[PDB]
């Protein structure tokens, strides 16, 4: 989370973190969207190009943290996938078209002040928010800036950004399935989410209810802060995708 | 969902939140 800040505590309690059970190893973030579901995307546990194909054997979860190092002993919650879902067309040789899964525990969680899920976007909610100017928030431990592990979890709002200038900023092709956001060059005002906050939520608060919907999950992009490139997210909307 | 236990529910905002609406 490069530019973001300290979260305060129980900020996000639908953040999830991925880890790679031994060695101990966080591999990605991920979000709570009910005792039982863990949403993040594909890349953290399929991407070939970099030989990575991930069994629910070789996973771990942890729930309710706050720092990246220590055990959260009375608020933390450590429980192992069940079964992995990964999108049919996911495409993973050319855009990261469909970066999205689905992470079943196995024991549901229970939860507390410090573990509470996320609200899936609905079309009206979907329809409201989702304009090019409204920031979101995106949480994670990632690299500080890019090659930086962060202590405690980061916090930082971004501004979504209109498709037009998100697809100019890259030879790569965007699809419907995935938005961006991140200040301009020039606004005065930085930030950007990182490799490694990956599979992590872009959520937004409604007014309308005053809760917490998760509209984009960390996907990809180019670097980490760069100036006139931005990052992207899958798009949660248009995926909800049946598997639960 | 979405009712942060110990904001939302306490009724009390969280540092950034401000930009949020703000940006609305
Ligand atoms: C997994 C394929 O990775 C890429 O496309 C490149 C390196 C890469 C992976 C994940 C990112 C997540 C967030 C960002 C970002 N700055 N929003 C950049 C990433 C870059």
């Amino acid at each position: 989370i490069v530019e973001g800040q300290d979260a305060e505590v129980g900020l996000s309690p639908w953040q999830v973190m991925l880890f790679r059970k031994s060695p101990q190893e966080l591999l990605c973030g991920a979000s709570l969207i009910s005792d039982r579901w863990v949403l993040t995307a594909a890349h953290c546990l399929l991407y070939p190009p970099w030989d990575k194909n991930f069994t629910v054997d070789d996973l771990l979860v942890r729930i309710g943290k706050h720092s990246r190092t220590r055990y959260e002993r009375k608020v933390e919650k450590i429980s192992m996938l069940d079964k992995i879902y990964i999108h049919p067309r996911y495409n993973w040789k050319e855009n990261l078209d469909r970066d999205i899964a689905l992470l079943k525990l196995k024991r549901p969680i229970e939860l507390s002040d410090y573990i509470h899920p996320v609200c899936l976007p609905d079309k009206q909610t979907a329809a409201k928010l989702l304009h090019a100017g409204f920031k979101g928030r995106v949480t994670g431990w990632g690299n500080r800036r890019e090659t930086v592990q962060p202590s405690v979890l980061q916090v930082v709002n971004l501004p979504l950004v209109e498709r037009p200038v998100c697809k100019a900023s890259t030879r790569i092709r965007i699809t419907d399935n995935m938005f961006c956001a991140g200040y301009k060059p020039g606004e005065g005002k930085r930030g950007d989410a990182c490799e490694g906050d990956s599979g992590g939520p872009f959520v937004m608060k409604s007014p309308y209810n005053n809760r917490w919907y998760q509209m984009g999950i960390v996907s990809w992009g180019e670097g980490c802060d760069r100036d006139g490139k931005y990052g992207f997210y899958t798009h949660v909307f248009r995926l909800k995708w049946k598997v639960i | 969902c979405g009712l942060r236990p110990l904001f939302e529910k306490k009724q009390v905002q969280d540092q950034t939140e401000k930009e949020l609406f703000e940006s609305y």
